[PDB]
RNA sequence: UCUGGUAAGGAUAAGUGCUGAAAGCAUCUAAGCACGAAGCCGGCCUCAAGAUAAGAUUUCCAUAAAGGGUGGUUAAAG
RNA sequence: GUGGUUUGGCACCUGAUGUCGGCUCGUCACAUCCUGGGGCUGGAGAAGGUCCCAAGGGUUGGGCUCGCCCAUUAAA
RNA sequence: UAAUUGCUAAGUUGUAAACGAAGUCAAGAAG
């Protein structure tokens, strides 16, 4: 019941990986509630728009769907490249492959 | 302004007197009919011995309105009544005398032939 | 069919650099990206999978397919009018580099057998053969 | 083109391919055997 | 590119040819450049020009201070306009002449404020029945607004009464008659929104 | 018969291709497109 | 009474093709590449930062008239 | 085999789930009437016929009460 | 995000048939 985790900052998001045809053959579906309102779109869609969005996409919807995940998906910071400004926070690396 | 309904004059020397207005020609939901439009008539009163008779399905062009006409040039023409002439299957005059002033607008109406009109207003 | 070696004639050299192995010669400079699993000119198959089969022979056939577009070239002969001085668009049948053309008949020759074939599509699509009666541009029926 | 839920080359010259998830009977000598939707 | 204007009202003229042509008549004015926006500040290139002389009456002090760096008299109606060809600096002044080479025009106006309309006037409804022939009270009605318990609920979009004009609106494609640069006057052929004295844009 | 179809082929901008760009001329307006 | 709806910028459907193996042939496809619809995403118009991811730019900063409110004369605004 | 749109079978919900057509206002599907693109034709051309893709927008007014007739329309 | 060995390339999957083509992997028989 506590926002208890780290702040993650993702660096070299636009070179992730999806594996088969997901990358155009993944369908998400919305709706605009409007009659007839249901649109389309694919994570080329948005990686186009921006690594970020693709990302905040995918980690919603792993987290909890509460007060407390609304608030912890804000802890999450998604780069394209490797230039960020977060000095003075000094955040150290974790190698991701250590993590199981 | 004429619509389905309306009833005209004959204005040709055919056997015909008045006409009722079936249709409006020239597409879905066409509501009036001026100066030069053809319409489809059934004929409701001939003169006695006349070539048509009465009840005869019949095209029709339009020669005299009651609502009034708008030229380019700013002018306007309105006439006291509501005329046509019938024409036969393939478009021309049925009838040899034409009765009373005919609109200026029929000589673009590739209706040159209605010349025959005592005045051209 | 894959496995047939390729000599490389007089005047032509290959180089092979980067998966982006290149051959230049008399007529012309091409170029061809062969895979990891592709490997005179000696093919080698990793694997003798269907894809690397496959693809093996693909990669024969387009290396064979420069070689001979660089030393020998390629030639296409086809059936109105004609013309001769802008190569674009200026035949008339019904109303309205990297290859030379000839001055009815045309002879193109090229380099890139695949350009070629999309030029002479594209030349012959104005007008195909009608099987009503014989017209139409044809490479050099029915009654109704 | 015909389209059936089962195709069969009917003549020698009918050729049996596949296109993008489909099956195709063609042949060029006569068009009116080319059928789809193997 | 374009400029502010102010609608006087309409006549009609006669062409060259004789035509009788429907015109209105619009003050487009001396338009004074208070900004320029470029793509490393502001993130996009356009001009800001103010149109209607006002007053240190009527200006308050962060207007006052922006007219002050723009080095010009403070304006009343301001507006901003894109891909204008050839450079303008802070403070320059642009006439009807700018309209000297357009054959045609967007105006760009606020239409006539209606108020609450219902749906006869508003939406073109047809009304309910007859004015007679068992007639009650729904001459004017809206009719069904929705199917049965399947849907249960009216659908975003249906057309209800409602505030209707007082809005803006955009009228393409505008003969250009005549501009007259010694009154600073524009002639389109046809009407414009708003009423007489309401503020339009003139977009080439 | 003054108009007349003008197709020109020119290398793609995204695969690098001669692809082709075709359009409708005027007769005497064939040299400015090619 | 004026004005508008066109065209197809991009990716495609059914189809048309280039080169080409598995399968020395063939094959529009498995590697690549051209095309190809009023359909899809745009372009056009209106709204739109409570877009709580609450954005940007210019200018001014407390008391009189920095900004406002209440009030008055009113409006093609309601 | 599919659908549930016809005539049925069952009797599971119901101290009221209250009524056929027409009007008004819609909304969706595509099993496509028109408009757009294609394959085959026993397709000379022109008319067509059948099949495939495609749901954006359109898809009349009358004399009679599912249907018939009159006059249209790109289509009804 | 265990260990080992296969199969699938269809996102099949992680919760319908007569009839086609045999896409792929094995196990064979005739020739
Ligand atoms: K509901
Ligand atoms: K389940
Ligand atoms: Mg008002
Ligand atoms: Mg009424
Ligand atoms: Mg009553
Ligand atoms: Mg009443
Ligand atoms: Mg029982
Ligand atoms: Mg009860
Ligand atoms: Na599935």
């Amino acid at each position: 019941h506590v926002d208890c985790g780290d702040n993650v900052i993702v660096i070299n998001a636009d070179k992730i990986v999806l594996s088969g045809n997901k990358w155009d053959g993944r369908i998400y579906l919305r709706h605009t509630g409007y009659p007839g309102g249901q649109r389309q779109f694919t994570p080329r869609d948005f990686m186009n728009k921006g690594p970020e969005y693709l990302f905040r996409k995918v980690v919603k919807g792993m987290l909890p769907k509460n007060r407390l995940g609304a608030k912890i998906i804000g802890n999450l910071y998604v780069y394209a490249g490797t230039e960020h400004k977060h000095e003075a926070q000094q955040p150290r690396q974790l190698d991701i492959n250590s993590l199981k | 302004m004429i619509q389905q309904e309306s009833r005209l004059v004959v204005a040709d020397n055919s056997g015909a007197k008045e006409a009722l207005c079936i249709r409006v020609l020239g597409g879905t939901r066409r509501r009036y009919a001026s100066v030069g439009d053809i319409i489809v008539v059934s004929v409701k009163s001939v003169i006695p011995s006349s070539d048509i008779k009465k009840g005869a399905v019949s095209k029709a062009v339009i020669v005299r309105t009651k609502k009034e006409v708008r030229r380019p040039d700013g002018s306007y023409i309105r006439f006291d009544d509501n005329a046509c002439v019938l024409l036969n299957a393939a478009g021309d005059i049925r009838g040899s005398r034409i009765f009373g002033p005919v609109a200026r607008e029929l000589r673009g109406t590739n209706m040159k032939i209605v010349s025959l009109a005592p005045e051209v207003l | 069919i894959g496995k047939l070696p390729i000599s490389i004639p007089a005047g032509v050299t290959v180089s092979h650099k980067d998966e982006i192995v290149t051959v230049k010669g008399p007529k012309g400079e091409l170029s061809q990206y062969v895979d990891p699993r592709i490997t005179m000119i000696h093919l080698e198959r990793k694997t003798d999978d269907r894809i690397e089969r496959s693809l093996h022979g693909l990669y024969r056939s387009l290396i064979n397919n420069m070689v001979q577009g660089v030393s020998a070239g390629f030639k296409r002969e086809l059936e109105y009018r004609a013309s001769n001085q802008g190569q674009l668009l200026e035949l008339s049948l019904g109303f309205t580099k990297e290859v030379t053309v000839e001055t009815p008949l045309i002879i193109l020759e090229s380099a890139d057998k695949q350009l070629l074939g999309q030029v002479c599509m594209k030349i012959r699509s104005f007008r195909k053969p009608e099987p009503y009666k014989g017209k139409g541009v044809k490479f050099v029926r029915k009654s109704g | 083109m015909k389209v059936r839920a089962s195709v069969k080359k009917r003549t020698p010259e009918c050729k049996i391919v596949r296109r993008k998830g489909r099956l195709y009977v063609i042949n060029k000598k006569n068009p009116k055997y080319k059928q789809r939707q193997g | 590119p374009g400029l502010l204007g102010k609608k006087i009202g309409m006549t009609s003229v006669f062409s060259a040819e004789g035509k009788n042509l429907p015109c209105t008549v619009i003050e487009v004015g001396p338009c004074v450049v208070t900004q320029v926006k470029t793509l490393e500040k502001d993130g996009y290139s356009a001009l800001q020009l103010g149109f209607v002389d006002a007053k240190e009456k009527h200006t308050t002090k962060p207007l006052a201070g922006h007219f002050k760096k723009a080095n010009v008299a403070p304006k009343r109606h301001l507006a901003e306009f894109k891909n204008f060809e050839g450079e303008h600096k802070l403070g320059d002044v642009l006439n009807v002449e700018f309209f000297s080479d357009a054959d045609f025009v967007d105006v760009v106006g606020t239409s006539k404020g209606k108020g609450f309309q219902g749906v006869v006037k508003r939406h073109g409804f047809g009304g309910v029945g007859q004015a007679t022939h068992g007639q009650h009270n729904r001459l004017r009605a809206p009719g069904a607004v929705g199917a049965c318990s399947y849907p249960a609920k009216v659908f975003k979009g249906t057309r209800m009464a409602g505030q209707m004009g007082n809005e803006r609106v955009t009228v393409q494609n505008l003969e250009v008659i005549k501009v007259m640069p010694e009154h600073n006057l524009l002639l389109v052929k046809g009407s414009v929104p708003g009423a007489k004295g309401s503020i339009l844009l003139i977009e080439k | 018969r003054t108009y007349s179809k003008v197709i020109k082929m020119v290398k793609s901008p995204k695969t690098g291709a001669y692809t082709f760009q075709e359009e409708m001329v005027p007769n005497e307006a064939v040299k400015d497109f090619f």
